[PDB]
């Protein structure tokens, strides 16, 4: 049951070519075609194959000075590395056509750093208009080192060195099985071996390979360092997207807190220690990730300069708030204008659009970059190419760190402060003339854990022979992930006059920790959007049914790249990998329930789909509306002036079936 | 409904005399019996009302000077007041017969500070062997100001000032109603303005009137300041009781924490900020109770000396342990004997036994007292009779403050470090040769909240006319935790007919993580539920045992109104007489979940060894030479706990009705 889609042999060929770059990523098959091309490809000679003369010359000047060497860890948060990554991005992006693009990537694969290559390649494929419709495999299949602890990795390594198992039945005791010609390794979350604070309750969520892969997709669809000029309409809305993404992510995460009895995301100070440490169990082929003990004093000698920066960055904003109206960055900004959200978001991401430029520049110091460094607790980089990575140097790992959520909670809250300048909507804007919701009904909402496997083959090094015969796909990791049963939502509406309408579905908490009901006044930002759609109303009474698996904001699991090869032989590609790349995985839609049924609420909004004066189709097939994202919960609400006949709040309860605890799935018997 | 005991008429006269000093404690009725008797009681010319000339003349020395004046706060923790309280206790306790005791109490009831009187009087009733079996009203009826939140107290005061209700419907909306010409005031547990942190999840256990009263009774049954000579053979096991009492309580408390998602009791340092604050909604005549903010620095100027005292008090203990062969206050004591456990508890309590004297002496400084003063956060006393109260100043209010459980958990951790020197029980010491528990089954264990009344009449003031009629009728009503009765069914096979002891314990199954506990790490987290002697038959037999019969829990106290009504039938509530010092039944179970909260029940069966007849100070002291808490009184080697005559059952605790107590105090 995988949503498919049919394709021609020209596609399959290009698609196989694109996919070839993701196989055995840390090595060279000097037999493969990609090698022959790559070895000899003369870039200077091919200058006429690029849309941009100077991007080629800028690159070639960079390349003659030398790029980041092989094997070292790449991260986009460091100046010289970013600039090489962008330089290579441009080269990919300005390739005349596919042929040129492909030969260019072959060169880059053979000669450049692999994390650098992959980072740029990945973005290029999402960005090149002639690649829209193509499929890239899951980031966890591409960087499996980033999506798994030391324990699994070492087992995998041990098995490769021995070239199999010395003892099938001793292997079984270690969660290592042979099925077919595959090695399957069971893997626990890190709390099964480490419980250093309460945040360890949530590792099935923060360590979820889907969630982390999600954040890397989000970054790749629009890098902070690149303008959004290519997405037209989205440009005047970039800041709003930035807010909305984090606001959503944090509501979802907060929900996981409530069901695990953990309450609000803690605030911190640049001048005080921060409470909760992180102790990464991840390995870099060159180094260990940095640890932040509990009660880490943010303000020590090595941070004095970085913290002076963060503080002014924040204070300048407090000053914008106090000023209401002001000229910043060559733009007059007014805080009572809701459109100022563009500037607000851009300011916090320090993205290229803040300056109205193509690419950010070194001297445009980023707040997020320096927060990540400060909170990362790493010692100072050794040189331009050599740093001590923390979870927060990578999009693939950021969600693993409790401090990640505290950082962006911080930024979101400051944005909420600005939101207080927006007038709350009146009756008039929210009221659907002659339309009323009479009931909403939901199927039982249940969560449960079920096993999930992925190809971890890139973490392993193969011999010259194995690379030839192409036995290079034999390592799978088995890990319990959260999931939920499909459920329906019945909306019963009355309308006297037939007309087109938008239906919106939101999920929210019902109580704080004291068990007092959520007022809207305080809690409008803790609402999580489940679904957007339209229907045709008729005079009288209608029943609208919508399945959880028709929900537009979520996708199915990626399929392993091995299965994509099987399918491409039939002329098929899985739909959700192609145009639903960067949505959250469906299985993580709901927070883990409790066995007695945890109290939430479901909010259902129905409003007229008038025309489509302005609709998002550029980056996201998202707001086909002139409506702010998260409409109507995009600004502070007044309980009294808010509720109208076309809104319905229904009390809902989230259950859980089978084992409550992931580790219970990895016990050998 | 409640267990009663038939009671004779001579008893009814006396019990009535006792109860009568508890009416309108805050005022004097010029025409009550007690006042006339006090007017007529010449303290000077009655040396011959007392067993002990020294006690008498000691009292007179102090009396001719003057005592703590009326209306000020009394606390046993300040020296001059304690010494006054103890002088009064001595008089009460060395009174030749009941009539002399009655006359003295009347005298004190009129001429002395009421907190001081009530304190010595409770204690006296419990200790005098001619009053042994007499009943006391619950402390919450005797001191309602320590058990009523301020909000409710002000509501009560304003109805008294208005002399009733403006109109029912206004008052109903403030949670004030009339039943049978009596006022009922609905009371919530406090919100985050008094618990400014997660500890507020637990307000329904920590502010519970039963649990606070429980602790007061415990103190009154053997006060730190008195020797235990009264109880003979028990003297050699006092320090044992101290550990056991606090280990049990912390085990109970951690279990409530667990069901509310809250984790380990936090550790602290005298040199560091204490995380969890508390703002008491109480006040004395002069002062609101001291508040302790979140992140309160313990180490400030005013605490420097106290902290140096506390710090070395602990490290002295460590030095004993380091030395093995310790020796304070007369003897050399060996760590592997039990003269040791006695010493340990006494040491942490600085009780009169530690120094082997009758009463604690003026200059003997207490660890607990100094800790309580540091954690209580109050500014220093104005003079010796006037201090600024905090929750830690009273046994009636101590259990409300999260720091209370942290201080006692620290002391318990230290004692446990000593238990590392005790020899663990072997296989042979735990095996009941010839006997096997083959199964255990339990009924649904279900918690719920339901309403609870008591008379708070003792903190409303009344006119001269109203006092002639001893007026009550100001009731506070609170949702309170509770459980449905259940039965435990034990299946036994033995080879031979023998007398056995059956014990039950409740402990956690999983830590906050969701991992199973090991016995080695969990033995201190079990609290005892029941103890009883069973006659086993040879072969296959079956023991059923209802929760309403558990040895270590009591029914709810009755209000005095009911006590007099029962007295008029020659009836008395068994549980108020035979076991006041025992935890209330309704709190036997931590709050469950709709779900069913995972815990575990330990049933242990061992031989009964005939131990003769005593008359000890608590119901925890059971007719058995075994350690209290046995076989969980010391560190465990888990391989020895798979004895045929032991059994661990997973039980789940459910909850029914509303999960939140405030849902019961909502008007319409
Ligand atoms: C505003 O604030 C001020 C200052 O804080 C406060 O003033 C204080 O008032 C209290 C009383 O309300 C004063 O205390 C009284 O003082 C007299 C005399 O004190 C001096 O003489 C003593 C002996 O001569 C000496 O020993 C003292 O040290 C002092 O120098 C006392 O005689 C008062 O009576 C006693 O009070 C006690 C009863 O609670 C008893 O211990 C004592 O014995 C009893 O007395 C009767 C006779 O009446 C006897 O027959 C019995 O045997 C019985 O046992 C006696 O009654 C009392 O201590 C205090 O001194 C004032 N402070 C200052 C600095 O002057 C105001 O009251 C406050 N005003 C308001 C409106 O709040
Ligand atoms: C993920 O995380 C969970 C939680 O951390 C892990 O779950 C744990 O899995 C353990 C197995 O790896 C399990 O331990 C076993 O418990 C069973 C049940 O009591 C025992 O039978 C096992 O004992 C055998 O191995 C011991 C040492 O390895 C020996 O000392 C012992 O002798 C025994 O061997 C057998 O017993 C006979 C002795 O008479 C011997 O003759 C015979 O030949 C046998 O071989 C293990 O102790 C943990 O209990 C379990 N934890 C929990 C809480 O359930 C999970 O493994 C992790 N998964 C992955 C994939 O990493």
């Amino acid at each position: 049951t995988i949503k498919t889609k049919n394709v021609d042999a020209v596609f399959v060929e290009k698609q196989k070519k694109i996919l070839s770059f993701f196989q055995d990523v840390s090595q060279l098959n000097t037999d493969d075609e990609y090698y022959k091309i790559g070895k000899d490809y003369d870039i200077e000679m091919n200058m006429d194959n690029y849309t941009n003369k100077k991007a080629v010359e800028e690159f070639l000047k960079m390349y003659r000075t030398g790029f980041m060497p092989k094997n070292l860890e790449f991260s986009v948060f460091y100046d010289k590395m970013r600039d090489e990554a962008i330089a290579l991005f441009h080269l990919f992006y300005y390739a005349k056509d596919f042929e040129t693009f492909y030969k260019t990537a072959c060169f880059a694969r053979v000669h450049l750093n692999q994390g650098q290559f992959l980072y740029a390649f990945y973005i290029a494929v999402i960005q090149r208009s002639d690649c829209h419709g193509f499929v890239v495999p899951a980031p966890y299949e591409v960087y499996p080192k980033m999506f798994m602890n030391m324990e699994v990795l070492q087992k995998i390594y041990v098995t490769k060195m021995q070239d199999g198992l010395i003892n099938p039945e001793a292997a079984a005791k270690y969660g290592i099985h042979k099925e077919n010609d595959y090695f399957v390794y069971k893997a626990n979350y890190s709390n099964a071996v480490l419980y250093n604070n309460e945040e360890q309750r949530l590792t099935y969520f923060t360590e979820d390979i889907g969630m982390n892969a999600y954040y890397y997709y989000f970054h790749s669809h629009l890098p902070f360092w690149w303008t959004s000029e290519k997405y037209g309409a989205l440009k005047e809305r970039r800041g709003e997207v930035y807010f909305y993404f984090y606001q959503q992510l944090l509501a979802r995460y907060y929900f996981e807190r409530l069901t695990n009895g953990l309450g609000k995301i803690p605030e911190f100070s640049w001048y005080s220690p921060i409470k909760t440490g992180y102790y990464p169990l991840m390995l870099t082929k060159f180094t260990p990730f940095a640890q932040r003990p509990d009660y880490y004093n943010l303000h020590t000698e090595e941070n004095y300069e970085r913290v002076r920066f963060l503080d002014t960055y924040e204070k300048t904003f407090v000053q914008f708030l106090q000023k209401d109206h002001f000229e910043a960055f060559g733009q007059k900004i007014d805080f009572h204008d809701p459109k100022a959200i563009n500037f607000v978001g851009n300011y916090w991401q320090d993205n290229a659009d803040l300056y109205g430029e193509e690419v950010t520049k070194d001297y445009q110091r980023s707040y997020e970059v320096f927060a990540r460094r400060v909170l990362g607790a790493a010692p100072m980089p050794f040189d331009k190419y050599t740093f001590m990575p923390s979870a927060m140097d990578f999009y693939q790992t950021s969600l693993r760190d409790p401090a990640f959520y505290q950082l962006y909670n911080r930024i979101v809250e400051y944005i909420v402060e600005f939101k207080q300048y927006l007038k709350p909507y009146t009756q008039d804007k929210l009221y659907f003339d002659g339309v009323k919701i009479t009931d909403v009904k939901v199927d039982k909402l249940t969560t449960f854990f079920e096993n999930f496997e992925f190809d971890a083959s890139n973490s392993v090094y193969f011999s010259k022979e194995e690379i030839k015969n192409n036995h290079v796909h034999d390592v799978k990791v088995r890990q319990p992930r959260l999931n939920h049963s499909p459920f329906n939502v019945n909306i019963e509406v009355d309308s006297n006059v037939a007309s087109d309408a938008v239906v919106k579905i939101f999920l929210a908490p019902k109580y704080d920790d004291n068990g007092i009901p959520l007022t809207l006044e305080d809690n409008w930002m803790k609402f999580f959007e489940l679904d957007w759609f339209t229907t045709k109303l008729t005079a009288g009474q209608n029943k609208i049914i919508r399945n959880s698996n028709e929900f537009v904001i979520f996708k199915e699991d990626s399929v392993p790249m091995t299965e994509i090869m099987k399918m491409l032989d039939e002329g098929k590609v899985p739909f959700d990998m192609s145009e639903e790349f960067c949505y959250m995985p469906k299985r993580l839609m709901l927070p883990r329930g409790t066995e007695g049924g945890f109290p939430f609420q479901l909010f259902v909004f129905v409003y007229p789909f008038d025309n489509k004066g302005k609709d998002l189709a550029p980056f996201e097939s998202f707001v086909l509306d002139n409506k702010p994202l998260g409409f109507p919960l995009d600004r502070p609400v007044v309980d009294a002036l808010f509720k109208v006949p076309n809104m319905y709040f229904k009390d809902i309860f989230i259950y859980h079936e089978g084992e409550r605890f992931p580790y219970k799935f990895n016990i050998p018997s | 409904e409640f267990k009663t005991t038939p009671v004779d008429a001579a008893f009814v006269e006396k019990q009535k005399k006792i109860l009568s000093l508890f009416y309108n404690v805050n005022e004097i009725s010029y025409e009550a019996e007690y006042y006339k008797v006090a007017q007529d009681f010449n303290i000077e010319a009655s040396k011959d009302c007392y067993t002990n000339m020294k006690a008498y003349e000691n009292f007179m020395m102090m009396y001719k000077v003057g005592f703590l004046p009326k209306n000020l706060e009394f606390s046993i923790f300040y020296e001059k007041m304690r010494e006054e309280a103890i002088a009064l206790f001595k008089l009460f306790y060395y009174a030749k017969d009941f009539e002399c005791f009655y006359k003295t109490a009347c005298y004190a009831r009129v001429y002395m500070n009421q907190g001081m009187f009530l304190y010595a009087y409770y204690i006296a009733i419990i200790q005098r062997s001619d009053t042994a079996s007499f009943v006391l009203p619950a402390p919450y009826e005797a001191y309602p100001q320590y058990f009523v939140n301020m909000e409710v107290k002000n509501k009560m005061d304003y109805v008294k000032m208005m002399d009733g209700c403006l109109d029912e419907k206004i008052c109903y909306n403030y949670g004030i109603i009339k039943e049978n010409e009596q006022f009922v005031m609905y009371a919530n547990y406090s919100n985050s303005l008094t618990y400014p942190n997660n500890e507020d999840r637990i307000a329904y256990l920590t502010e519970d009137v039963g649990l606070n009263a429980y602790y007061y009774y415990f103190h009154s049954h053997l006060p730190f300041w008195w020797n235990s000579g009264k109880y003979g053979a028990f003297k050699e096991r006092r320090g044992e009781i101290y550990f056991f009492f606090y280990q049990q309580l912390l085990a109970r408390y951690y279990m409530e924490r667990l069901t509310n998602g809250l984790g380990k009791i936090p550790e602290f340092s005298w040199y560091s900020p204490l995380r969890t604050g508390y703002l008491p909604p109480f006040n004395s005549f002069y002062y609101p109770f001291a508040q302790r903010s979140n992140d309160y620095e313990l180490h400030t100027e005013k605490n420097y000396e106290e902290i140096r005292f506390l710090d070395i008090y602990e490290k002295t203990f460590f030095q004993y342990l380091q030395q093995g062969h310790f020796k304070a206050f007369d003897k050399k004591i060996d760590l592997h004997s039990s003269k040791a456990v006695n010493f340990v508890g006494n040491y942490w309590q600085t009780n009169a036994d530690l120094f082997e004297e009758d009463f604690l002496q003026f200059y003997q400084r207490s660890y607990e007292v100094n800790a309580r003063r540091v954690l209580g956060a109050a500014p220093k006393p104005f003079n010796q009779y006037t201090f600024i109260p905090s929750a830690l100043d009273f046994y009636q209010t101590s259990a409300r403050d999260p720091a209370f459980y942290q201080l006692y958990k620290r002391i318990v951790q230290y004692i446990i470090e000593f238990k590392q020197y005790q020899v663990p029980y072997t296989q042979e010491a735990l095996h009941f040769v010839g006997l096997k528990i083959s199964d255990v089954k339990v009924d649904k264990m279900v918690t719920f909240f339901d309403h609870f009344d008591f008379d708070a009449f003792n903190t409303v003031y009344f006119s001269k006319e109203e006092l002639k009629s001893s007026p009550h009728g100001y009731k506070v009503r609170q949702p309170r935790l509770n459980h449905k009765p259940f039965t435990v069914t034990i299946d036994i096979k033995s080879d031979v007919a023998t007398n056995a002891v059956v014990k039950m314990f409740l402990g956690p199954k999983y830590d906050e993580n969701g991992f199973p506990f090991s016995l080695e790490d969990n033995w201190m987290n079990f609290y005892e539920l029941d103890w009883f002697v069973q006659k086993v038959n040879p072969g296959q037999s079956q023991i059923t045992r209802s929760s309403t019969d558990f040895a270590f829990f009591k029914e709810d106290s009755l209000p005095m109104a009911e006590i007099y009504k029962l007295l008029d039938q020659g009836k008395i509530p068994t549980d108020m007489f035979n076991s006041s010092d025992t935890m209330p039944s309704r709190l036997m179970l931590p709050k469950g979940t709709y779900d069913g909260f995972p815990f575990q029940l330990f049933v242990f069966v061992y031989p009964y060894e005939p131990t003769p007849k005593e008359s000890e100070p608590f119901k925890a002291v059971v007719p058995d030479n075994k350690p209290f808490g046995y076989p969980f009184d010391r560190p465990v080697l888990p391989q020895y706990f798979k004895q045929p005559n032991m059994f661990f059952k997973k039980v789940l605790v459910y909850h029914e009705g509303e999960l939140f107590p405030y849902l019961f105090n909502i008007p319409h």
